[PDB]
RNA sequence: UGGUAGGAGU
DNA sequence: CTCTGAATCTCTTCCACTCCTACCAAGGAC
DNA sequence: GTCCGAAGAGATTCAGAG
């Protein structure tokens, strides 16, 4: 009763119940801002009931504690009154049952809601990998002041934009806002309102919402573009744009700071997300956190008008489907006739028919992507013309909303050859694809790979957690301690070339860490970076100019300070524009941030150079 | 020709493909098992019979005494299931055996017995199984999940490159006993066989041999060819077979009769070796130093001095064939040891091993069994006797020994129980060939290997093990000295057999608890094959191999249907047509394929014989003659599947449905969707909590039919006839005369079981289907169950949906309901509670359920009666008192907080001997009266029917049209009738009606007298109140809803009904789904299910029109009739004119409101098909209307498509699983106890959040944490105190767990210190 | 109550 | 015949949060 | 009224070899 997972060790000492805490299911709310979060009347008055006992005394409704826990019970009018008073600016912590990164836990402002669920931020669910089917989380509210100052300084919602891990942005548009973006952001050849001329985004607004012109009408607006030339201060530029009416109307939630740019072309997911990057690049957090609220709302909006929907006709089968799989089926036919006389032998025969049922399938693929792309045709001022389809599958396919070319390929075209449990591919491939019925042969052959797949995942989620412990436990200590060792020894980053394209760029590897040697300019006795100068985008734009391969950059490992780390060995805090600060706890971060991906690992001549040099 | 309950309500069928073969009885699996069981089986085999007749006879040491067991037979059980369910008792029935015990004279057993004693016996209870296929042990039904295990026999296991990191692989084998120890045999990597026993350390495994009182000489002869050679005059010519030696190079040079054939250091082919034995010289010479090489195989002595010369496995050397040549024999034995062909595998061990004879061995044997005992020769020998060849401690069943017996091709079926020595020589052999690569592995996932053990095995092995205990007790008792003392029952005793059963069918990893919250749910548990459980793998244990499907699940086994999870694959449900074989194994129907013809006789083939034929496929065109006219037929070989000619192959698929499950084959379009949308969707119809109406579904596969009258809930009408009765309680049956029997004719009466509770706490009720005077037929289903809409599963409701996103409120999987769903409770779910109240006998003073409680209000008394119960029917909420409960010194059971509903009903049970308070004496009147009144109505509509059944007799020529009538009301029975014998007849039948009715009087009595007698209970309580709450839940946000293709989601807004999308005819849709989630996890049936429900949907509202204005019958039948004749070439082929031109109009009446679609899992209907359907109504083909918005009123651009979806409501509430807590109750530990709901438990602060709480760096909120709010109490208070008077200080202290576990370690004798 | 399994959800 | 290598056995660990439903456990003898 | 798999690391031993 001391060892084990059901010791006092792992269950009680690091594992407390703790009081002040409930769990409910989770609910989408497109209300909310980024940092509220919805939360049941009950759910409110049973957790803040202490503070509701002693805002009745103080108020004087109540003399004694019995009369006010009488009160509540009873809950009368004046108790939702007083209850609204407390919970104003009490952020409350929100996590999932599996806690994988640091955003596993999050601190929210709540909003009292009618129901038993808790409305969460469709933005935030990215981070918490919440799915909104039957997902649980638990709550739990800070009581101390400490804990409130440090709950809203650290763990809020919108403090949380970059990953420890890498600084990409952890809070992206997912689902339907990026559809209806991609639908806002989007040309035809012709439509109603093309060739208009228009004073500025609120015309273009005014006019698709009187039915005039249509949100993809080509048509020319003037733009107020401001560009901060000048240190700290915007200068107006304005002029005529060919953009269509859709890019003129999203123009308006876009900031001062960022250019128009970003908003002409088609905006799929990840233009959005580099948008999002560009603008907490330039105007800081609050615009960005107010964008990404803009962002989320216009599109959720737009992808509701545009009335999006998938039908039995949206897939569509190749037309050469037949033909090619009558030429694949004769020339497997040939081979195995040749392999009956005896001419070639059954493992090469075996070899040849797997080469050509993958080149028949890479031909159904592509003809069925080839008619799909350019499905529609635009009869425009007389003679026709071609044009990206609309296509309702392509249309999410394309904007990275949901599915990709495998998921096409598998609804509209062969499922292509699947493995037995050992391994070996089966040499009939399956023809059929899933918008056409598959027989029960078929139908086994691809249960085979599905519950492979599925006892996979089911084991993976136990190995990468056990993973993640003894990682987070090796790791514990690591503290950054000291701000400066005065070291010179280092590691030496150069990029990783494995005989072929470049797998890491130079500057990615060495951005955010400082070096332990001043690098030296290609131009022989001169010094591009100083020593002990902290690398970042600029220094490393200018180290890109004359492109050094080896730069010696300080690195935790050669950190001579004892008991933890220097803020400068570590470098970049990867969550915030800064050096590390004193006192972070890098090591547990460090293990999680490894740990974390765990879930999607799985378990189970002659030498010619490409370019000139 | 079609049914009645088909007359009124015909679900349009697709599918090409006629079915040859129907579906079986979905449960026969469990019943049959269960009656091989227990039922009177002579000759033995399997059963209940050959368990008592294999250990019975007794042999007594000394004791002169035989008994044996002469019959059994089983005592109706004292309750009926529904008393036995009420009362909470099992319900089991007494086992009776006619024993009998002979004693023989002293010192003369020869002659006769010299006492024979035979008097009946009663041993145990044994469970009855009731008629749907449950268990019920304490008044809740329990299911045995049938076990799937590794079959008794010999496996060769590859052991492939494991260990040794040398890519060698280490062969072995293994002998499973149905019941005994294992024998292994495993090979070293230096290539020595050794013997492994009940998995101990390694041993040689010809210590084996010699413990077989085996020769050296004879395992040499037995594992190694003999290769004579002799001394001869010239060069002691040798004597080599040229067919010994074939492809090996020779280093001597081959001259036969002076020619040279073969030149050394030349390897032989085929020619040479052709030509050697067309000249068969047998005599060869070779150098002295090739001898040198070989091993000696028999002893060899001097005849001059008698001295061994050279023992057995004993290398030959030049000084050896020097003594040899001064021996003088003529005879030298080598052991034909050849590389590439043989092994010197058993020479090698023979070189390793110390023994050196049969004793050496045994105590070798004895020492590893044993150790630390000291070695006794017969200890060592009995011991060795008893653990392979003695019945009791070693036996392998028939199925063993037969496939024992396969495996090491043998021609015969059945033998001894109990190994042989030839048995494990033939074992080591054929491991030995496996090493030398003739032979090949056997793979333990295959389902030839596998068996199928169920409810009646597992029953009678546990009445084994219960039966030898007292067997053994029996033995001993006879020891004593006595000689017609006692009867033959003082000598045995129930209780071990009691308790061996009774813990079985209550505490075991495979009497699982029923869930009975859908008929398909319940249907499903009763199917599983859960390969854990007694004498299984385990969850840690099982591989990655295990969870698998293996190519032999095809037809066996579904691969779908399986739960995902920490045991995915390790549960799996039983197939459609799958039935397990006499021996254990699995089976499945194949049509026979005569030359050319595809026949109609069907054979079931194992899992084995299905390898060597050629098997098509169940989709080929056979143009109902056979003769497939494709030339290249797709069938599945051996593990393998490719075309072939039409006529190679040599059976065919019985239907397309024959692969998937039960619950897998329910889903629509199932070859439309992935397989992990199809496993989900097959896992989530098993928790659809049945709703308030039953709505059948718009389209299904069309066996819903099957699984709701297979089922326990719908009430079938066994005899047919004619409805005289009917009533939302019971139902009566006028049997017709065919089918009436002659003796005591009568009317059977079917009494509906209404509101009950059910294991997952939901209402079960049965509702009549049927109307006054509507006649019925054998088979046709009476009374719909929950869940199921005239005799059809109907697990959910269908309504219009629409794919389209909608402002963010299904985003990522949430689901936008309409307002008018809930407004018309389409899914509104009764949910019955149960609360129990025990009045324990505490100290100081019993404690008492009375009204009077002290300091409460009287408001709370109010709802409670004067004897302090609950009134029935009293709108009880979440604290009100129930039962008073007043223990001396208060504690009064109230409703927990968030339950409100009424309470339907009060059962109170009380202690035999005690007073009844007076609500106990309403009760037990109210009760009486009832059961008073049921024999009374039961016994008056017998009576009625009986004596109009006489009324017929009286017609012929006994009564007139007015003699019954003035005859008076006691004796219509008595009446001049022609035959003047049939009177006769008809006072027998009169005497026999009036000695039945004193039958009844008597059971009436009986019944009194239950109702009276003080009903058992556990000590310690004088009476157990059980109080019934019924909560009506509603759907609202955060309730998870589902549908059948695996796309669950989550209630996100109850939208107005303005405000949700409208098409042009201004009907607003009900549910809006998400589109994006379709492309991802490609589950196209749900699309097809929406437009196929749209068409039903539409002929329905063709057809509503036609019946909302008066139109001619003509019309409407002939509009019926071409919907009915759609299909292209479907077999469903119903002519509306054969009707009565009035059940028309009820087919039109039931078919108003949706036109039923069946479209079976692979054979359903094809999208030409559906937009020809939907040509049919007056709808686009597209199967997308453009709505228009419900609040801007502006119409959507992109079309969208709406239809109809059948939706069901999972079980997982919302109200259930809401929870929060700020201050409670406390553990040893002081912390919270986190029963979750159950004691205001707290949520876990787990390991894995403190990491992510201090990866934020926040400190202040870990310490309060992990102090303030879970351990330090002197903090918890102060941090309480603080709250209250505006304060958020905190005082950190020290935890609870921590000072615990400083207590902890110190005891251990450790020293623990917080030194300063 | 408390310790065990049993099934299920993410 | 000491003494680096290889055989054996032997211990330890295999995610994390819930929803619940049961099974279980010291006397008559002195 | 009172009492008697499976994977790995590691410790131990053991067989080869000079
Ligand atoms: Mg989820």
């Amino acid at each position: 009763m001391i060892k084990g997972k059901q010791g006092r060790f792992r269950q009680n000492l690091l594992g407390k119940r703790v009081d002040y805490s409930g769990r409910s299911v989770i609910t989408v709310g497109p209300y909310l801002r980024l940092h509220q979060c919805g939360l049941p009347k009950k759910m409110a008055l049973e957790l803040f009931k202490p503070f509701i006992y002693g805002k009745l005394e103080l108020r004087g409704l109540a003399t004694t504690i019995k009369a006010a826990k009488k009160m509540v019970e009873r809950e009368e009018a004046v108790v939702w009154d007083i209850l609204d008073e407390v919970i104003r600016e009490h952020p409350v912590l929100l996590n999932r049952a599996p806690t994988l990164h640091r955003l596993g836990i999050q601190a929210f402002e709540p909003v009292l809601i009618e129901g038993k669920a808790i409305q969460l931020h469709p933005l935030v669910c990215a981070a918490y990998n919440a799915d909104f089917d039957g997902d649980q989380m638990a709550v739990h509210v800070p009581l101390t002041l400490e804990a409130q100052l440090e709950a809203r300084a650290l763990m809020m919602s919108t403090n949380n934009i970059l990953s420890p891990a890498n600084g990409e942005p952890i809070i992206v548009p997912s689902q339907d806002v990026v559809l209806g973006l991609y639908y806002m952001t989007r040309d035809c050849v012709n439509a109603k309102g093309e060739g208009m001329v228009l004073t500025g985004p609120k015309e273009a607004e005014r006019l698709y919402r009187s039915g005039l012109a249509s949100l993809h009408a080509r048509v020319k607006v003037r733009i107020t573009e401001y560009e901060k030339d000048a240190n700290g201060e915007l200068v107006a530029k304005t002029s005529l744009k060919d953009t269509t009416v859709g890019r003129a109307i999203l123009w308006m939630i876009v900031p001062k700071g960022l250019p128009y740019s970003i908003v002409n072309q088609a905006l799929g997911k990840k233009a959005i997300s580099k948008m999002l990057n560009t603008c907490y690049r330039i105007l800081g957090l609050k615009p960005t956190v107010i964008f990404a609220d803009q962002i989320m709302y216009t599109g959720f909006a737009y992808a509701a008008r545009s009335g999006a929907s998938v039908g039995i006709d949206d897939m569509v089968i190749p037309e050469k489907k037949h033909e090619i799989i009558s030429e694949a089926e004769a020339e497997v036919a040939e081979i195995q006739e040749q392999f009956q006389s005896g001419l070639v032998t059954a493992g090469e025969r075996y070899n040849k028919v797997i080469d050509i049922w993958a080149a028949a399938n890479d031909r159904v693929s592509k003809a069925m992507m080839d008619n799909l792309q350019t499905e529609t045709v635009i009869n425009r001022d007389g003679q026709e013309e071609k044009q990206v389809s609309f296509n309702s599958i392509y249309m999410m396919a394309d904007s990275g909303a949901r599915g990709s070319a495998a998921q096409i390929r598998q609804l509209a075209g062969m499922r292509g050859l699947m493995a037995k449990p050992d391994g070996s591919i089966i040499e009939t491939p399956i023809t059929a694809n899933f918008r056409e019925g598959l027989n029960v042969l078929q139908y086994f052959i691809s249960t085979h790979g599905a519950r492979k797949g599925l006892a996979d995942t089911a084991l993976k989620t136990a190995n990468s957690g056990y993973l993640t412990r003894r990682l987070v436990d090796v790791a514990q200590d690591l503290v950054v301690t000291e701000d400066d060792c005065g070291t010179h020894e280092g590691i030496m980053m150069t990029p990783v070339i494995e005989g072929g394209d470049v797998k890491e760029p130079l500057r990615d590897r060495v951005l955010g860490r400082v070096t332990a040697e001043d690098v030296l300019k290609p131009g022989t006795a001169d010094i591009l970076v100083p020593r002990n100068t902290l690398l970042h985008e600029q220094w490393c734009d200018l180290l890109e100019e004359n492109s050094v391969d080896a730069v010696k950059v300080r690195s935790v490992v050669s950190c001579d300070t004892d008991f933890g780390v220097c803020a400068h060995c570590y470098g970049r805090d990867l969550a915030r524009g800064h050096i590390i600060n004193k006192g972070e706890a890098i090591g547990v971060i460090a293990a999680q941030s490894i740990g974390e991906p765990g879930t999607q690992l799985t378990m189970r001549s002659s030498i010619q150079v490409k370019n000139k040099g | 020709v079609y049914s009645y309950t088909e007359k009124k309500r015909i679900r349009k069928d697709f599918g090409k493909r006629p079915q040859v073969l129907d579906v079986p009885y979905l449960l026969s699996i469990q019943l049959d098992s269960f009656q091989k069981f227990i039922e009177q089986d002579p000759e033995g085999q399997y059963g209940l019979e050959a368990a008592f007749r294999s250990v019975f006879p007794i042999q007594s040491y000394s004791g002169n005494s035989e008994l044996q067991y002469v019959s059994y037979r089983l005592g109706e059980p004292v309750f009926d299931v529904q008393e036995c369910q009420i009362r909470g008792v099992t319900y089991s029935a007494p086992l009776r055996v006619k024993l009998r015990l002979v004693i023989y004279e002293r010192e003369a057993p020869e002659g006769t017995v010299k006492d024979i004693k035979e008097q009946e016996v009663y041993m145990g209870e044994i469970p009855l199984m009731t008629d749907n296929g449950t268990f019920v042990i304490n008044g809740t039904e329990r299911v045995i999940v049938s076990q799937l295990h590794r079959s008794p026999g010999v496996f060769f296991d590859s052991d492939k490159g494991k260990t040794h990191s040398s890519g060698k692989v280490l062969y072995n084998a293994r002998i499973i006993p149905y019941r005994g120890s294992w024998l292994d045999f495993e090979f070293d990597p230096k290539d020595n066989l050794f013997v492994r026993i009940d998995r101990r350390r390694k041993l040689p495994a010809t210590i084996i041999l010699r413990a077989l009182n085996y020769t050296t000489e004879q395992i040499l002869d037995l594992f190694f060819e003999k290769v004579i050679f002799e001394i001869r005059d010239n060069k002691l010519q040798m004597e080599l077979v040229p067919e010994r030696l074939r492809g090996e190079t020779a280093s001597f040079d081959i001259e036969a009769n002076g020619k040279v054939y073969v030149e050394k250091g030349r390897r032989i082919t085929a020619r040479h070796i052709r030509q050697l034995e067309k000249d068969d010289v047998k005599l060869i010479e070779v150098p002295v130093e090739y001898i040198a090489g070989k091993v000696v195989a028999k002893d060899y002595i001097d005849e001059s001095t008698g001295e061994l010369i050279c023992a057995a496995n004993m290398e030959l050397s030049l000084d050896l064939l020097a003594k040899l040549s001064q021996s003088g024999h003529k005879r030298i034995e080598t052991l034909f040891t050849n590389d590439l062909d043989h092994g010197p595998y058993i020479s090698e061990t023979l070189r390793v091993d110390p023994t050196n004879d049969r004793l050496s061995a045994l105590v070798e044997i004895y020492r590893m069994m044993r150790p630390g005992e000291p070695p006794t020769r017969e200890a060592a020998e009995s011991l060795f006797e008893n653990l392979f060849f003695s019945e009791d401690r070693y036996d392998l069943s028939a199925v063993g020994r037969m496939k024992f017996n396969r495996s090491l091709l043998r021609e015969e079926i059945e033998g001894s129980g109990i190994l042989s020595k030839d048995d494990i020589i033939d074992v080591m052999k054929k491991l030995i060939d496996i090493r030398n690569g003739k032979g090949e592995v056997d793979d333990i996932d295959h389902l030839g290997n596998r068996r199928i053990r169920s409810v009646g095995e597992m029953a009678e092995n546990q009445f084994r093990v219960g039966l030898v205990r007292v067997e053994r007790a029996v033995k001993e008792r006879l020891s004593l000295g006595d000689l017609d003392t006692l009867m033959p029952q003082d000598m045995i005793n129930a209780k071990p057999i009691s308790a061996a059963v009774k813990e079985f069918f209550g505490s075991s990893q495979l009497s699982q608890f029923m869930d009975q919250n859908n008929p398909l749910s319940e249907i499903t548990h009763k199917r599983r094959i859960s390969a854990l459980g007694p004498g299984g793998l385990t969850r840690e244990r099982a591989g990655f191999e295990v969870r698998d499907v293996h190519p032999t699940h095809y037809g066996r086994v579904c691969p779908i249907e399986t739960p995902e999870g920490p045991n995915i694959g390790l549960i799996n449900s039983l197939s459609v047509y799958a039935q397990t074989n006499e021996y254990g194994f699995l089976e499945t129907p194949y049509r026979k394929v005569t030359d050319g013809v595809v026949t109609d006789e069907i054979h079931y083939l194992s899992a084995i014989e299905e390898g060597n034929y050629v098997i098509a496929q169940a989709n080929s065109n056979l143009d109902e003659e056979g003769h497939f006219v494709e030339d290249l037929v797709t069938c599945r070989s051996k593990g393998e599947s490719s075309l072939f000619s039409r006529d190679q192959v040599d059976y065919m698929d019985v239907s397309t449905q024959q692969v998937v499950s039960v619950g897998a084959s329910l889903i629509p379009f199932l070859e439309h969707d992935d397989a992990n949308r199809a496993l989900m969707g097959a896992n989530m119809q098993r928790q659809a909590v049945p709703t308030l109406r039953a709505d059948k579904p718009l389209v299904g596969t069309g066996m819903e039919r099957a699984v709701a009258v297979d089922s326990g809930v719908t009430a079938v009408a066994k005899r047919g006839g004619v409805v005289q009765y009917v009533d939302a309680s019971r139902i009566v049956i006028k049997v017709n005369e065919d089918e009436m029997y002659p003796g005591e004719a009568g009317i059977d009466i079917y009494n509906l079981t209404k509101y009950t509770r059910s294991n997952q706490n939901t209402c079960i009720n049965q509702m009549p289907c049927v109307s006054l005077g509507e006649p019925v037929e054998r088979g046709d289903v009476l009374a719909d169950g929950p869940s199921t809409d005239l005799g059809e599963l109907a697990l959910g409701q269908n309504m219009r949906v629409a794919f389209m996103p909608w402002n963010g409120y299904n985003f990522e999987d949430s689901i936008l309901v309409s307002e008018r769903v809930v407004q018309e409770d389409r899914f509104t779910t009764i949910h019955i509670q149960e609360l129990a109240c025990v009045s324990r006998d505490t100290k100081l003073g019993p404690e008492e359920i009375t009204a009077d409680i002290p300091n409460v209000g009287e408001a709370a008394l109010s709802k409670l009666d004067e004897s302090g119960i609950v009134y029935i029917g009293a709108e009880v909420t979440g604290g009100d008192i129930l039962v008073g409960k007043v223990t001396p010194k208060d504690s009064s059971l109230r409703v927990p907080n968030g339950v409100s509903g009424t309470v339907i009903d009060v059962q109170v049970f009380t202690r035999d001997g005690v007073e009844k308070d007076k609500r106990a004496l309403e009760i037990e009147e109210m009760q009486l009266k009832q059961a008073k009144k049921d024999l009374s109505e039961e016994l008056q509509i017998l009576e009625a029917g009986l004596f109009s059944r006489i009324r017929a007799v009286l017609v012929a020529g006994g009564v007139e049209a007015e003699k019954l009538d003035k005859l008076p009301r006691d004796r219509w029975l008595e009446l001049g009738l022609t035959d003047e014998e049939k009177q006769n007849q008809l006072e027998q039948l009169a005497e026999q009606y009036d000695e039945l009715k004193h039958e009844f009087e008597k059971k009436l009595e009986a019944k009194r007298r239950k109702i009276t007698q003080g009903d058992d209970l556990a000590p310690g309580v004088l009476k157990i109140v059980k109080v019934y709450l019924a909560v009506k839940r509603r759907i609202q946000p955060g309730d998870k809803m589902a549908g059948r293709h695996g796309n669950k989601g989550v209630i996100s807004k109850i939208n107005p009904i303005e405000d949700m999308p409208y098409d042009e005819n201004g009907t607003p849709v009900d549910i809006v789904l998400n589109p994006l989630g379709v492309p991802s996890r490609m589950n196209i049936g749900q699309i097809l299910e929406t437009h196929l429900g749209m068409a039903a949907k539409g002929i329905g509202d063709k057809i509503n029109a036609m019946l909302k204005q008066q139109q001619e019958v003509a019309k409407l039948r002939e509009f019926i009739q071409r919907a009915y004749d759609l299909g292209a070439d479907v077999r469903q082929k119903v002519d509306l004119s054969t009707f009565s031109d009035e059940e028309v109009m009820r087919l039109a009446e039931n078919l108003r409101k949706g036109m039923p679609i069946a479209t079976p899992v692979f054979d359903g209907a094809k999208e030409a098909e559906i937009k020809e359907l939907l040509k049919l109504g007056d709808l686009p083909t597209s199967g997308q209307i453009r709505l228009y918005d419900g609040r801007t009123g502006e119409q959507f651009e992109r079309p969208v498509t709406v239809g109809y979806m059948y939706m069901l409501k999972l079980n997982h509430l919302v109200d259930d699983k809401m929870h929060a807590r700020s201050t409670g109750s406390y553990s040893l530990v002081t912390q919270q106890p986190l029963g979750g709901k159950a004691q205001f438990g707290g949520q876990r602060f787990g390991e894995m959040e403190v990491w992510a709480l201090e990866a934020y760096g926040a400190a202040y909120t870990l310490q309060e944490m992990l102090t303030v709010k879970s351990d330090d109490v002197n903090g918890r208070t102060k941090m309480y105190k603080n709250i209250v008077d505006g304060n958020h200080q905190m005082e950190p202290g020290m935890p609870e767990s921590f000072n615990v576990l400083l207590k902890e370690i110190r005891s251990l004798g450790i020293n623990i210190e917080l030194e300063d």
